[PDB]
């Protein structure tokens, strides 16, 4: 045995970390989507007769780490998940160029005063408040932010741990609502849970799927959507044609068509995308 | 969605699923939509009018 | 703050005048508030820290 | 840093098993003269000089138990106990690799659904170190079936007192010791005793005066009993505590679940279920060297008691009726 | 390492009647009450249990053996006794002398019992003080467990009553023997018997009926040698309970059941402690062995 | 057949005091840690104003309180020993056949004790660099942070989210700061931009700054310690050069000792001073003289005077001013199958539609596209590029 | 500073097959009815109690196992064995060898039974000295109070086929009984077509009591009715058959319940003996890769 | 060693292999790439190193 009492001496951020080179991108921006069947086992239908159907049409542990039998080996790094909110038809899609939550009012706490619950929730789930993104509109949806809404049915629930692995669920980290109230706080202290620190629920590493991490030895990831409350977007195309379009002409580019569109990605990260051998940075 | 009391008491949350896809209001599916629907509709069992 | 007992081990001095008349009697029917016993292997110089 | 190398040497070659008493013939009558520990008497002189008592002290027998390491979801085992707590081993299946569930006395509690009308003191107390009971429920789906048939109890493999935790958000680090006395980890030369809460004992000593000799032992003793409550299956932990051999006290138990096997059986009087005529059993925990004392404890609120020098001998349970 | 040494203070001087019995068991076994190295009269006896103006019975006492430490000793000065410990494990010198005298060999199986052959032998009074000294008594445990089980016969035959070349005799290969039952209390047998109640009757309930089946196919025409019991004869009951037809799944989960109980059994046909003797003489009688508190 | 050699693998001692981190800390040598419960810091902060002739009120002076305490750790070892060994460990030595075992069991178990002093080494190292990320803020988090152009008025709603919007105008451009600095035209001016802005901004504050801990050769200075892995050093050792590649260190540690009246205060009391003699001369020997620099460091160094100075080979290397010290935490752990710390493993959310609809006055900014065009169409599907650049509906 | 090393020197030199059958096995658990450093080999199998020429028996194996002194291997030379004592409360290594392969689990307790199984799986036979040694079957508790539970089921429902077969479906009989379902685990045993005969005494005695056992409640039922007697047990009558309580003690008479109730208790002491359990050791730590136990005794 | 030492698990094997593939389009025949470099002569040289 050897023990160790360590001191801060001075009041001053004396430690900075910064990152600096990506090495290799692990979870494949990947297509896969998540199964409830998987999340949920614990109900189904009335009827066997009608459930017996659905799964048909649709859809354990290893040495201490999970590992799922219906894949014998991935090739594009780990399979990550999709998940699912039912959206309205009209939404804008000038809300989904710009970072934002997947919620339809935005959600960052810091803004509002310190160790206020009423004050705090006003951002949430309000409508007679607009925005604090846009003021025209005062949600996005009332069906995925209104505070009964399916934005909330689907995700307030607190992770319940169960003998069998979990799978990790994205949409947890932007719809908990007590999680986010731990942000209320003035940002001199939130800058000191974000180091040591560790939220409720993150996703795993080195495994096939997106699980429930548990081990907490061995964690290293530091991921800053917790903190700053919003969610990237990258590329898509209703049409196979703005594709083409995208990385033809960059300058020039056509961004809305009567019933397509683009969403040019904005990350930390920039890639080359490799289409054959033309290159958009 | 409704809300509706008992005679004399508070007020109940009862439910009804709206079962067609027509009685999805107007501002989640406008007539614009809804028609531009069925022409899609109708390039694929090819009814022939 | 209420000052009360503490086991630190004191450089502790003693009088000539005994005290052990009726002391199994007493302390056990509360002659002074705030007593602390001693069976055997208790009776030493507690632990000190800090 | 060379002598570090020294403290290494000193606490380590001087902290060795003895060896086997092993000497070659050739030297003659010196085989004797090595043998000290089987001397028990000693030559009590004028005045004790610890330079004259110091090999009647430097002597000792040779006492150590042995450590089994755990893994926890740390849901199950509080982040917090009092350090001298009674544990088990709920083991049912080789899920992952290292893989382990533990169960306090409070859990077990939790886990069951048996009444404050049984145990009004640790109902308060575990309502916050825990949920709403299905916090704990939610890792075993089989409670409401291992209960119906009795076949809970074959599964608790006892192990003792707690000495060292290691505890984290997501995973509990608990070393827990078998046959009993534990140094500690905060401080050397000390020896973790155990605690019990004080609702979960019924002592079975006490008596009038009316007589009843002492021996070198008390043997702390777990039970079981699979009772009903809301015409649903709840189990009831109990404890006992007697040095009185194990003959008199699985008659000494049916004086104490008295009245709950009358109130059951009027139950199952009109009809049969031969996997219900279980009803509980009896296990063995150690001793502990009767003369000695349980001081009152306090917490948050919540009487607990503690034993001194206990050591853990573990037994099996036996089906009594 | 360790002490086990207990030396007994006395009140009044030994008269010659009083050393001769004990100079006779001068290695014994005797219990006594407490853990001292000094010791006063009163607990070195059985008799503060098995008295003369009392009427004792044995299970109590049997019960009280249980409880208390155990003894072997070493000298008898006029002065004082002098007794040595038993300790849960050690190893020691024994050296039976009980009267219907017995024999051992090495791995054999030791109890220590009340004297339930004779009061009057077992037990010698000290009139230089007045309080009696009462012995134990060494049995192999298949005696051991004989005379128990003769014993919760005799309690039940006396009070339907309300002959002894039944009720009061421990058979054994070579010699059959005589009890000693005057005056036994029977209420602490009583409570043994009601526990039986608890189990024997519990038993009858599960019976299981493929077992009860194999009977017929065993004393109607098949002479076996335990079997002799029932002297070739059905009872009326197996006739009664055995309408059913047959059924495997049936019958293991009223084995198991069945299977549980009888372990618990030794709870009330216990022993007091234990005695595996690994080493023994003839020549001697000495014997070593190692105690258990079981 | 042949053998031709028995091969061996001898680990080099890692001590902590030579390695580079020790710049970054303050190392003391202590007795009793399992007697010790905590530590308290005492700041006393004054803070002047301004007299000024607006129509205000003025104001008062002030005063700061702030609380400290200590950190408790603990690090085991675990080494194995077999027991043929131990029982001849005490053998008779009788027999020429002995000194070839007796040799060879010795060197089972002081191979053994060595190897328990290289896992407490690694704990020396491993547990200050966890908890030296245990207090670690990012970049984006300092910056605006840093400037005390925003912290010049009170923190109301307006200089919060002022703030809010430049985390992200950080995290969106500068991060991955040396994955940009290839196809960026500039190039190696991007790097020393993105790092004198870090370094600077580092609010040090330093209470031991008049101790001379750690100078190099020359007398010069060492302002601290950046601790990267290999690959990222292999880019900064072109970048940067190494100087100089000489420092000077300490030899020992700084004892802790309650000889004398700190034992008084320890065994009848709780609480025991440091420096108790240097607390004295303040209160009766020579009292009620002013708080002054020149009568500190004679006083606030606690043996960093004393220590005597030694050679200590590291990378060196000028940035702005500030000398700064470059480490090599990799032969720390790839060694071994541990994992290294400071390859930390960042996650993200990525926002995404599909299935959606346009309103009544649709339109075609478009270079050429003769496809779809008319409104009978509803697309129903999505286009995601891969990691591995594949097109997935 | 106690000493304990059981050498066991022999006459006949091993061959060279049968010294690679008991390197098969290095570390096991041998009964040893003995307390000395040096022994002949008569003793250090079950050989003393289940041979070839006697019929094997159970009662005698279980009277033996907690009556003797079990103990490890450490080494197989050539010449001589090296075993090591067993000392109350011990510390040490054991690996499994043991036919069919039950994987262990750390933390759990352990009973020492006798083979019932198949001679080859059982033994080792040697033909350097013609004297069989024979392991015994370290099984966990559970799982041993299961093995033997259902087999002595299959072992009474043999014996009605003998007699009259159009009264048990061997379907019926080799789905429910050679099936063990425990840590959510199956096995499958020897159904041993040769001919068993380990555990028909079992069978000889509990088919034996059950027809003296309800005979038996009914006298003790009419004992002792005071207004002391127990309260607990007016419960029992709901428990108790009601074709039971329709019997006379008439017929049998008074001479003959004699010689029932001393041989009723008489089977029920000596089948407890045997349900409660042999001596034991309790495993803490394991791991499955290397088969390597820790143990430490517990007597009996 | 950034890669392997979290054990060669079903996804470091495959994540490796797209390393196969993006090493072996673009960092083959590096000296014949090297000629339509602008910066050219360096490309090389790291190659090397």
């Amino acid at each position: 045995t050897h023990e160790i009492a360590s001191l801060h001496t001075a009041l001053g951020y004396s430690s900075v970390i910064a990152p600096a080179h990506v090495a290799a991108i692990t979870t494949d921006m990947g297509v896969h989507c998540q199964d409830l069947f998987m999340i949920f086992p614990g109900d189904a239908y009335q009827d066997r007769q009608l459930h017996d159907y659905i799964k048909m049409k649709a859809g354990g542990y290893a040495a201490g780490v999970p590992r799922c039998e219906n894949l014998p080996g991935l090739s594009h790094g780990q399979l990550a998940t999709c998940e699912i909110i039912p959206t309205p038809v009209t939404s804008d899609v000038a809300y989904f160029q710009t970072p934002s939550n997947p919620r339809g009012r935005a959600a960052c706490v810091v803004s509002c005063d310190a160790y206020s619950n009423e004050s705090a929730e006003r951002l949430l789930y309000d409508h007679s408040i607009p925005d604090p993104a846009y003021e025209c509109r005062s949600t996005n949806n009332p069906w995925a932010s209104q505070r009964g809404s399916l934005g909330d049915v689907l995700y307030n629930i607190t992770f319940r741990q169960t003998a069998l692995p979990g799978m990790y669920s994205p949409c947890r980290q932007f719809f908990h609502k007590e999680d986010i109230m731990r942000y209320n706080r003035g940002l001199y202290t939130l800058v000191n849970e974000y180091s040591a620190r560790l939220a409720g629920a993150p996703a795993t590493s080195t495994t096939d799927l997106q699980y429930v991490v548990v081990n907490g030895t061995d964690v290293f990831l530091d991921q800053p959507c917790h903190m700053l409350q919003e969610a990237y977007p990258t590329l898509a195309a209703s049409h196979r044609v703005m594709l083409d379009e995208y990385m033809s002409n960059k300058q020039t580019h056509a961004p809305v068509h009567m019933g397509q569109y683009l969403i040019e990605e904005v990350a930390p990260m920039k890639r080359l995308l490799k289409l054959g051998n033309k290159v958009v940075y | 969605f409704f809300v509706h009391p008992c005679p004399g008491a508070r007020g109940s949350y009862r439910a009804t699923h709206r079962t067609m896809v027509g009685n999805i209001p107007q501002p989640l599916a406008p007539r614009e939509f809804q028609e531009s629907r069925g022409a899609q509709f109708d390039a694929v069992t090819n009814m022939t009018h | 703050m209420e000052a009360t007992l503490e086991q630190r081990p004191f450089p502790y001095l003693a009088t000539e005048a005994n005290l052990l008349t009726q002391i199994k009697e007493s302390a056990a029917d509360g002659l002074f508030k705030s007593f602390q016993l001693l069976l055997g292997k208790d009776a030493r110089e507690g632990s000190v820290r800090f | 840093q060379a002598e570090n190398a020294a403290r290494l040497g000193r606490q380590v070659l001087g902290l060795l098993p003895p060896p086997t008493h092993r000497v070659s013939l050739t030297r003659g009558p010196e085989f004797a003269r090595g043998v000290r520990d089987l001397l028990s008497k000693y030559a009590a002189s004028t005045r004790p000089t610890v330079g004259s008592l110091h090999e009647a002290l430097r002597q000792a027998p040779f006492r150590q138990p042995t450590y089994g390491d755990f893994l926890v979801y740390s849901q199950t085992f509080s982040p917090q106990e009092p350090l001298g707590t009674f544990l088990f081993s709920f083991k049912q299946e080789d899920n992952g690799s290292s893989m382990d569930m533990l169960l306090t006395p409070t859990s077990l509690f939790m886990l069951s659904g048996m009444e404050a009308a049984k145990a009004p003191q640790t109902h308060k107390v575990a309502g916050v170190w825990y949920g709403s009971g299905s916090g704990l429920a939610d890792f075993i789906p089989n409670l409401s079936e291992l209960m119906d048939t009795g076949e809970f109890h074959t599964l608790l493999t006892p192990v003792g007192p707690m000495v060292q935790s290691v505890h984290s958000t997501f995973v509990t680090k608990v070393t827990s010791a078998m046959k009993g006395v534990g140094l500690a980890r905060d401080e050397p030369r000390a020896h973790v005793g155990l605690t019990l809460p004080c609702d979960m004992l019924v002592d079975l000593d006490e008596s009038c005066p009316m007589r009843e000799p002492a021996g070198l032992n008390v043997t702390i003793y777990a039970s079981l009993v699979y009772l009903r409550v809301n015409q649903r299956p709840s189990m009831a932990l109990t404890f006992f505590q007697s040095g009185k051999g194990f003959a008199e006290v699985v008659a000494m138990i049916k004086d104490h679940f008295t009245d709950v096997i009358r109130t059951k059986y009027i139950q199952l009087r009109h009809e049969l279920y031969i996997n219900r005529l279980v009803f509980g059993a009896v296990c063995t925990l150690g001793t502990v060297p009767f003369d000695s004392h349980p001081v009152h404890q306090s917490l948050n609120s919540l009487p607990v008691l503690v034993f001194a020098n206990f050591e853990a001998a573990c037994g099996p349970w036996t089906v009594f009726l | 390492a360790l002490d086990k040494s207990i030396v007994v203070n006395l009140t009044s001087r030994l008269f010659a009647d009083e050393l001769a019995a004990l100079q006779s068991k001068i290695g014994s076994v005797l219990p006594l009450g407490d853990c001292h190295r000094l010791q006063n009269i009163q607990a070195l006896g059985l008799g503060c249990v098995c008295s003369r103006e009392t009427s004792p019975d044995y299970i109590q006492i049997m019960q009280y053996l249980s409880k208390c430490t155990l003894a072997v000793l070493e000298e008898v000065r006029p002065d004082s006794l002098r007794l040595t410990r038993m300790d849960p494990s050690d190893n020691l010198q024994i050296k039976n002398v009980y009267a219907p005298f017995f024999q051992w060999d090495s791995n054999t199986q030791l109890a220590v019992l009340p004297p339930l052959f004779s009061r009057k032998d077992s037990t010698i009074v000290l009139e230089s003080n007045g309080f009696d000294i009462v012995f134990p008594m060494v049995v192999p445990q298949q005696l051991g467990h004989a005379i128990l089980q003769q014993l919760l016969v005799y309690h039940i035959y006396s009070k339907i009553s309300a002959l002894d070349l039944y009720t009061t005799n421990v058979s054994f290969m070579g010699r059959t023997y005589r009890l000693d039952v005057d005056n036994t209390d029977p209420r602490t047998a009583l409570r043994v018997l009601d526990d039986l109640s608890m189990y024997l009757c519990i038993l009858s309930a599960l019976v299981p009926r493929g077992c009860l089946r194999l009977l017929t196919a065993l004393v109607r025409h098949d002479r076996h040698p335990l079997t002799e019991v029932f002297e070739g004869v059905v009872p009326d009951e197996v006739t009664r309970i055995d309408l059913d037809q047959l059924s495997v799944p049936d019958d293991i989960t009223r084995m198991r059941v069945m299977f549980s109980y009888l372990q618990s059994l030794s709870s009330i046909f216990n022993l007091g402690p234990r005695l595996h003797v690994y080493a023994y003489s003839a020549e001697t009688l000495a014997a070593s062995c190692w105690y258990s508190p079981r | 057949e042949a053998l031709l050699g028995v091969y061996t693998n001898v680990v080099e001692f890692v001590k902590f005091l030579e390695t580079a981190l020790a710049a970054a800390c303050v190392n003391t040598e202590f007795k009793d840690l399992r007697r010790m419960i905590d530590g308290k810091i005492q700041f006393k902060i004054s803070m002047p104003t301004i007299a000024h002739g607006d129509g205000r009120r003025p104001n008062k002076q002030r005063q700061y309180i702030v609380m400290k305490a200590c950190n408790k750790h603990h690090i085991g070892a675990e080494i194995e020993l077999a027991a043929a060994d131990i029982e001849l460990l005490f053998a008779e030595k009788e027999t020429p056949l002995d000194f070839t075992e007796y040799a060879g069991a010795i060197k089972t178990i002081t191979s053994a004790l060595q190897f328990g002093m290289d896992a407490l080494e690694r704990g020396l190292v491993d547990t200050v660099l966890a908890v030296k990320l245990r207090h670690a803020p990012p970049v984006f988090i300092l910056k605006t942070l840093g400037d005390p152009v925003y912290s010049e008025r009170g923190l109301k709603k307006a200089v919060k989210s002022d703030m809010v919007s430049m985390f992200k105008a950080h995290l969106i451009e500068h991060s991955f700061f040396l994955d940009k600095a290839e196809l960026m035209t500039r190039g190696k001016q991007y790097v020393l931009t993105m790092l004198s802005d870090m370094l600077a901004a580092v609010c040090e504050d330093t209470v031991f700054k008049g101790v001379s801990t750690y100078t190099t050769a020359s007398g010069q200075q060492v302002a601290g310690v950046l601790e990267t892995t290999d690959s990222v050093m292999r880019r900064l050792m072109n970048l940067l050069g190494q100087v100089e590649s000489a420092m000077s260190g300490p030899a020992a540690y700084a004892s802790y000792v309650v000889r004398g009246a700190n034992l008084v205060t320890a065994v009848s009391y709780g609480r025991a001073m440091r420096n108790f003699e240097q607390f004295m001369a303040r209160i009766v020997d020579h009292p009620n003289a002013l708080p002054s620099v020149e009568g500190d460091k004679a006083a606030l160094a606690d043996g960093h005077d004393e220590i005597q100075r030694t050679r200590i080979a590291a990378s060196l290397v000028k940035i702005g001013d500030k000398f700064v010290a470059i480490e090599s935490l990799q032969r720390m752990y790839n060694e071994t199958q541990f994992p290294c710390p400071l390859n930390r493993r960042i996650q993200y959310t990525y926002f995404f539609p599909v299935g959606l609809h346009l309103p009544v006055p649709r339109y075609s900014t478009s270079v050429s596209v003769r496809g779809v065009e008319s409104p009978a169409i509803q697309s129903t599907e999505t286009w995601v590029v891969n990691k591995n650049n594949v097109p997935l509906c």
